[PDB]
């Protein structure tokens, strides 16, 4: 929004924005060009815009009680990790346990 | 004092879940006891048989390293179903590796390898056994197999006769290998 | 007599069908069959082939989309014709004294007049036996059967089976290949090159040829010879990744030779399919999982296709003698199903599994597999365990359409890169992410520093396969309910031409192709050089 925040991830798959936990099944995250990118245990990738958002909106999105609509949520393989993001070409790079890559 | 051995003890090994203990004596013998220190079995290490895991075919178609201190080495698998012992055989005069199962029956004996070192460390996940080798112009980390055959290697970044490998030890989740080197 | 009653029943069925077509209403076939058979007093029902074999010509053309039989035979986008060679001995009989310890049949066996590694009771084996191993007759007969079923045979692919084909005299190979091409085209040629030219100008397109070969018969000479024939796929039997197994079964070569042959073949531009065998002697239940994990994680091994052949013991072989002496025992069926499920859970998304078990008749097997649908049992077990299979075959539109009932909705573009056999491989695809449905794929590779062909030296990137699935759409026709002729091919080539110029840094792009594909790539803008279709990228 219009305020700085500190984002944190632990090794037990817990996501904190400032001092409030907002999600509990996260394995990777990144921030690139005013966009937040997340990967979950449920084998999903999520992308949120940060230009017009608030803490309540982000918590509502990651509320675990929300019906999915096909612009924010996408399915991926098992054990995917975010390597990097190419916003100029609108691409996201992922790596898998066996060693290959995916765009 | 709950136990006593006439000859000295060389190594003591405990299972990953503490329910079985292995002791090695100074008379080249291995004793397997339970948690309550009630003896279960005792056997001589230097046997003369491959085991029961033989190789079936139809028929259609040199010395230990100078800095070796001759101590035995004992290692357990991650789940405790097998274990391995490395010792200097008096017959060949080189290092030999044997693999036993949990009920203390011989399973396999390693193939002859020239230049084998004294280190040993079973991968906790239970796929490869690590060791070391010194061959003309290089020093390698080699990987054994439960069958007793070589299945891979990689090369250390050192010249010949510049360092020695003291110990090898794996990580808890089998991701990182730690190597301990001492300069000669 | 029942015969004329059957004929009248058939005639009445087509009469009702054509009438309903004329006034344009839908009709249910089974109810009509039963009702019409009731009238004339029968004790049986009509067969689909009989109804197809009595339609008048124009109506034959118009109403096949309702009477087709076995829709799987062309659900992958092509029509497959399998032919066999002449009986012969495997090349390594001489310098070893004997052959592999488990291979049945052959010139010196009790299976009379049968090719090596076959019994003669198989479907394709009985087709070539009555034809006396003549390629022209076999091709004509199989195409006639395929047309009688009710399918379209516009696009064809050959599969040559038998022993080791590339170990035969040159004249016989010339004869065989030119006869295959002539049977497709209709010409009467003298040598390979004439037949290839006329087949290039033909109207029944020959997409490609597949040959099975040994690692010691895959060198520069053999690769060039197969390149002139029009071959585009290879089948090699690896069977194991362990060096002691490869010499205790009298295989005759080593694994390192297999890896080197893989490297050469992939740099030349072919496609590689590997035969593997679980339950080999001296391989327990724990070495198989490690074997396949290494197979799919080690860059030296990663193939493009797989064939799983669990070990079978058959009479008249060394393994039979081992089994009688009480020294070899097979897995229990539950263990075998569990192992196959675990193996299928590991296949990467860029690999295609063609077959899952052999096809030997049950009474001839002494021990081993006894059922006949291992693949679907394994899939059910996988569903029970909670894991899923993600290969190429079980994700394409036709298979997903006949086994399940789904259709693509939200198609997207996907790219996967990896390293294999010393080369940088890319795999482009169009697929639906939510429902996991595949449509079209393309394979690209940057040539390494050890390429020997003259046309590919100096900065050339090679395309190894382009494919779009679905049902078969005849050339120059269009069907809005199918997936082929809708522009997914020129979209996949435009992207391959951008990677090869801005990322690989190359200055030329080459394609290995058949003949109808030759005309297609000429349409795109490629020219011909040697056996390749090339284009400048500068
Ligand atoms: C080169 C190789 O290794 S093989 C290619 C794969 N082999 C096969 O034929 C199996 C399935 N193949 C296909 O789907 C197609 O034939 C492909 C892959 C060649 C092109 O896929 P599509 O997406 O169908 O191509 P696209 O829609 O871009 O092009 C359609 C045009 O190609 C033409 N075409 C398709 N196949 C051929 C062919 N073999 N020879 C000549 N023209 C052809 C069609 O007639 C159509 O031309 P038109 O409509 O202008 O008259
Ligand atoms: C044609 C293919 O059949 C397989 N093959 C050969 N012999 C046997 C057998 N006894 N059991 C199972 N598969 C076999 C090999 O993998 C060969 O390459
Ligand atoms: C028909 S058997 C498979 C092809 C070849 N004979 C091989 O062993 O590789
Ligand atoms: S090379 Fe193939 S066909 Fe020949 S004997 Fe061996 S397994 Fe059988």
């Amino acid at each position: 929004g219009e305020e700085e925040c500190v984002l944190g991830l632990t090794d037990r798959c817990r996501f904190f924005i400032n001092d409030i936990e907002v999600a509990s099944n996260i394995t990777s995250f990144a921030v690139y060009d005013e966009f937040l990118l997340l990967t979950t245990h449920s084998h999903t990738c999520q992308c949120f815009c940060l230009r017009d958002a608030s803490f309540k909106t982000l918590q509502a999105g990651l509320s675990s009680n929300h019906v999915s609509h096909g612009e924010v949520l996408r399915k991926v393989e098992r054990g995917s990790r975010i390597v990097t993001v190419v916003p100029q070409d609108t691409k996201l790079v992922l790596q898998m346990p066996r060693g290959n890559l995916e765009v | 004092c709950v136990g006593s051995v006439a000859s000295g003890i060389s190594v003591m090994s405990w299972s990953p879940d503490q329910e079985l203990v292995l002791l090695a004596t100074g008379q080249q013998t291995l004793i397997m006891m339970t948690k309550d220190f009630e003896p279960i079995l005792e056997q001589q290490i230097h046997q003369d048989d491959f085991g029961e895991s033989k190789f079936i075919t139809v028929g259609w178609g040199e010395s230990a390293l100078p800095w070796d201190d001759h101590r035995p080495q004992v290692t357990w698998r991650g789940d405790g179903q097998f274990f391995a012992v490395s010792v200097v055989c008096p017959e060949t005069g080189a290092r030999k590796v044997r693999v036993w199962n949990r009920e203390f029956a011989l399973q396999s004996t390693s193939e002859p390898v020239a230049g084998l070192g004294p280190a040993l460390a079973w991968k906790p996940s239970g796929s490869l056994i690590a060791s070391t080798q010194d061959k003309p112009n290089q020093q390698d980390i080699v990987f054994f197999e439960k069958n007793g055959l070589l299945h891979g290697h990689f090369t250390l970044p050192f010249l010949k006769d510049e360092v020695k490998v003291n110990d090898l030890l794996w990580n808890a989740d089998s991701s990182v290998l730690a190597v301990w080197l001492e300069d000669l | 007599s029942p015969a004329e009653l059957m004929m009248l029943t058939i005639g009445d069925v087509i009469k009702q069908l054509i009438e309903a077509h004329e006034q344009g209403k839908d009709i249910d076939l089974n109810k009509v069959k039963t009702k019409t058979a009731a009238k004339y007093g029968l004790s049986a029902q009509p067969r689909l082939v009989d109804i197809i074999a009595a339609v008048p010509p124009q109506y034959r053309k118009v109403l096949m989309p309702k009477l087709k039989a076995k829709p799987i035979r062309t659900a992958s986008g092509i029509a497959v014709v399998a032919v066999m060679c002449k009986p012969h001995r495997c090349p390594h009989i001489s310098f070893t004294g004997n052959i592999c310890v488990y291979c049945p049949g052959g010139p010196d066996s009790d299976f009379e007049y049968s090719t090596q590694s076959y019994t003669g009771y198989e479907p394709t084996s009985m087709r070539a036996i009555r034809a006396r191993y003549d390629p022209f007759l076999q091709t004509r007969h199989r195409i006639e059967q395929l047309k009688q079923l009710g399918h379209s045979v516009d696009k064809v692919e050959f599969i040559v089976m038998g022993g080791t084909f590339m170990a035969l005299p040159e004249e016989y190979r010339d004869y065989f290949i030119r006869n295959l091409h002539d049977a497709l085209s209709g010409h009467t040629s003298n040598n390979i090159y004439e037949a290839v030219k006329y087949s290039e100008r033909s109207l029944t397109k020959c997409i490609g040829i597949t040959i099975e070969t040994r690692p010691d018969y895959c060198m520069k000479r053999h690769l060039s010879d197969m390149l002139t024939y029009g071959c585009t796929r290879l089948e090699i039997g690896v069977q194991s990744v362990y060096e002691d197994v490869a010499r205790d079964t009298n295989r005759g070569h080593t694994v390192k030779a297999v890896c080197e042959s893989f490297h050469l073949a992939k740099d030349s531009g072919f496609k590689v399919v590997a035969h593997m065998m679980p339950d080999l002697p001296n391989v327990g239940l724990e070495r198989d999982i490690e074997q396949f994990t290494e197979f799919f994680e080690n860059p030296a091994f990663r193939p493009d296709g797989l064939k799983l052949y669990p070990t079978l013991v058959i009479r008249g072989t060394g393994l039979y003698e081992l089994w009688k002496s009480g020294r070899y025992k097979s897995y229990s069926p539950s263990d075998l199903v569990e192992l196959v499920a675990r193996i299928l859970a590991l296949v990467p998304p860029w690999t295609r599994v063609y077959r899952v078990q052999r096809d030997i008749p049950m009474p001839l097997v002494s021990s081993g597999v006894e059922h006949g649908n291992l693949r679907e049992l394994a899939l059910a077990r996988m569903k029970d365990l909670g894991i899923q299979c993600r290969d190429v075959r079980t994700r394409e539109v036709g298979i997903q359409e006949i086994h399940h009932k789904v259709r693509p909705y939200q198609v997207e573009l996907v790219r996967r890169d990896y390293v294999a056999n010393g080369g940088w491989e890319t795999f482009l695809s169009y697929e639906d992410p939510d429902q996991d449905i595949l449509i079209g794929l393309l394979r690209l590779r940057k040539c390494s520093e050890e390429t020997f062909r003259f046309e590919l030296g100096g900065g050339v990137s090679i395309v190894r396969e382009l494919h779009v699935y679905g049902s078969v759409v005849p050339v120059s026709s269009r069907d809005p309910t199918k997936f082929q002729h809708q522009g997914f091919g020129m979209l996949l080539m435009e992207e391959a031409e951008r990677i090869a110029r801005e990322e690989h840094g190359s200055g030329k792009i080459a394609v290995i192709s058949g003949v109808g594909t030759r005309n297609y790539y000429r349409k795109i803008g490629y020219r011909l050089q040697g056996p390749y279709m090339v284009k400048m990228l500068k």
